[PDB]
């Protein structure tokens, strides 16, 4: 779809989920925007280390 | 006709999606959204 | 809730019982199947 979807600076309107605690089930859909914890620390608000 | 429907989901407070199924007085309605549900959710009637 | 499909089976029967689940047998027919695709871990019924 490069001739439809691509744009010279990049069509950043297409998103994928980079992080998830566990792999999702067959035909499951997840719409949460909530911050992923990669550290052993808990994390709150908009961001953290 | 006291029992009229169910919530199904995980967070139930719009952190995630959830399912509503309701049989309200005129129609059945089924809906899947990021719902913010009540603590004591119900449907209510003016009596006699 | 199987592989993103939410499956509802149901039955209705007339009764005359005061305060228990009636002792007997009858099977539920498959009513509807809904392609909702969302984790369910909890539920809550809605009273009138
Ligand atoms: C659906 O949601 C539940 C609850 O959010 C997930 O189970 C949680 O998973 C983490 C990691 O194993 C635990 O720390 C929580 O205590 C669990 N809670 C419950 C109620 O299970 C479950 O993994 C989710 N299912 C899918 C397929 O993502
Ligand atoms: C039962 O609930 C549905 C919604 O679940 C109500 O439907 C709405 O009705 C208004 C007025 O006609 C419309 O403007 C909305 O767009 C409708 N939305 C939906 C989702 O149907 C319906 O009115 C309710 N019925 C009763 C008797 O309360």
């Amino acid at each position: 779809s490069n001739n439809l979807d691509s744009k010279v600076g990049g069509n950043y309107n297409y998103l994928y989920r980079l992080f998830r605690k566990s792999n999702l089930k067959p035909f499951e859909r997840d719409i949460s925007t909530e911050i992923y914890q990669a550290g052993s620390t808990p994390c709150n608000g908009v961001e953290g280390f | 006709n006291i029992i009229r429907g169910w919530i199904f989901g995980t967070t139930l407070d719009s952190k995630t999606q959830s399912l509503l199924i309701v049989n309200n007085a005129t129609n059945v309605v089924i809906k899947v959204c990021e719902f913010q549900f009540c603590n004591d959710p119900f449907l209510g009637v003016y009596y006699h | 809730n199987i592989d993103g499909y939410f499956k509802i089976y149901s039955k209705h029967t007339p009764i005359n019982l005061v305060r228990d689940l009636p002792q007997g047998f009858s099977a539920l027919e498959p009513l509807v199947d809904l392609p909702i695709g969302i984790n369910i871990t909890r539920f809550q019924t809605l009273l009138a």
